[PDB]
């Protein structure tokens, strides 16, 4: 890859790898990738379709956000002591592929390029006294998730797991222990990219920073915010 | 009966894209199809920039790097390239202890920092579980790849 640093730009000096078996493709010249990977796959479509599906793409089953498996309505759950994590996150994933069946089985989450800890799988991991509702669990547009726990005692609303317009999820975090004594919400934005199912969820790292210290402000502050 | 518990399906996406579900290609949400670690080649950033920006994983050249920051740039650099939520992953070699005790106690780090690496890929060779183990928890890595030609070395693997 570097002939301009040898002794007369002839490469027969040069020691170069390569498959003997493999040669037999080899024969174009400088093609894209993306061309010949897509060339190698839709060939698999074709043999494949062909075969096990009658060469009629609808055929074909369809899914929301491909990925994320690995080899190995209206309810509510109650985590517990031993309550198992997996199940807990299955229960509330539920079965269909949407934003929900990620955010508690994507494992991570990306910020700007960055690949992070989900963060929900951290909070909502099963304890004790944490009990949480679900409503409209069949279709995902409106189904939506509220966790209370033990304040004081008694339980309140401490998580809303929601959809928006958009393709977007909002957790509106809740604190009640309050300087006013009412409760004060969060909302925490993640975009929703299912062409990528690998990370669909990326959390947005815009205007972040100032809705958590406009939170802070009531947590702390008896005045108007700027 | 292997032929049905590992039977090639298909998948359609919301986009109306194609895709070749497998054990693997699930795990990825990308075809069942990748590039291996290859020094000349896969240590050009832009080039496995590129590509994965086709959709296809890709296996970084440890192997063109003679340091633990020359790589690093390189990741940084593909980072810059590549676009929101893509990866890749590096071939590292197991022979060459110099070429490794850089990325190790580096690939950690940048775990523990979140870059988009996902997957790692001892070539030339394969550890033993006392080692192999570390790499699998103390590694934020999603998976893991192996390079045998042998027989025992694949004994080993399923250890």
């Amino acid at each position: 890859e570097h002939l301009e640093a040898v002794v007369d730009q002839d490469v027969q000096r040069t020691c170069i790898l390569h498959g003997p078996v493999a040669a037999q493709f080899t024969k174009v010249i400088d093609e894209p990738i993306k061309s010949i990977m897509d060339g190698i796959h839709d060939g698999h479509i074709k043999k494949l379709l062909h075969q096990y599906y009658g060469d009629d793409e609808s055929k074909i089953p369809a899914v929301e956000y491909f990925g994320g498996e690995s080899p190995v309505d209206s309810a509510v759950f109650k985590a517990t002591s031993s309550t198992d994590e997996e199940s807990w996150f299955k229960a509330l994933a539920g079965s269909e592929i949407n934003w929900r069946h990620a955010s508690f089985l994507c494992s991570f989450i990306t910020q700007d390029k960055m690949f992070v800890s989900n963060p929900i799988r951290k909070v909502f991991k099963p304890s004790q006294g944490m009990v949480v509702e679900i409503s409209n669990g069949n279709t995902s547009s409106k189904t939506v998730v509220t966790l209370s726990e033990p304040v004081q005692g008694e339980l309140k609303p401490t998580v809303i797991l929601k959809l928006l317009k958009e393709n977007i999820i909002q957790m509106e975090m809740i604190e009640n222990r309050t300087m006013d004594g009412k409760p004060v919400s969060l909302p925490l934005l993640y975009n929703f990219n299912p062409d990528n199912g690998f990370a669909p969820i990326s959390e947005v790292m815009e205007d972040r920073n100032q809705r958590i210290k406009e939170m802070y402000w009531k947590l702390w502050i008896d005045e108007p915010f700027n | 009966n292997w032929l049905e518990e590992y039977h090639p399906k298909l998948i359609k996406n919301k986009s109306g894209k194609i895709f070749v579900e497998t054990k693997f290609s699930k795990l990825i949400g990308r075809p069942p199809l990748l590039v291996p670690g290859m020094t000349p080649c896969t240590v050009s950033p832009d080039f496995v920039a590129a590509t994965t920006n086709a959709g296809y994983t890709i296996e970084l050249a440890g192997g063109g790097y003679f340091s633990a920051a020359g790589m690093t740039a390189a990741i940084d650099s593909v980072v810059s390239q590549i676009e929101k939520g893509s990866t890749f992953g590096i071939n590292l070699i197991y022979v060459n202890p110099f070429m490794l005790q850089w990325g190790i106690p580096l690939i950690k780090e940048l775990r523990s920092k979140g870059y988009p690496i996902q997957f790692l890929t001892i070539g030339a060779g394969v550890p033993s579980l006392e080692v192999a183990s570390e790499y699998i928890e103390t590694l934020g890595l999603k998976y893991l790849g192996l390079k045998p030609g042998s027989i025992d070395a694949i004994s080993q693997v399923i250890n």
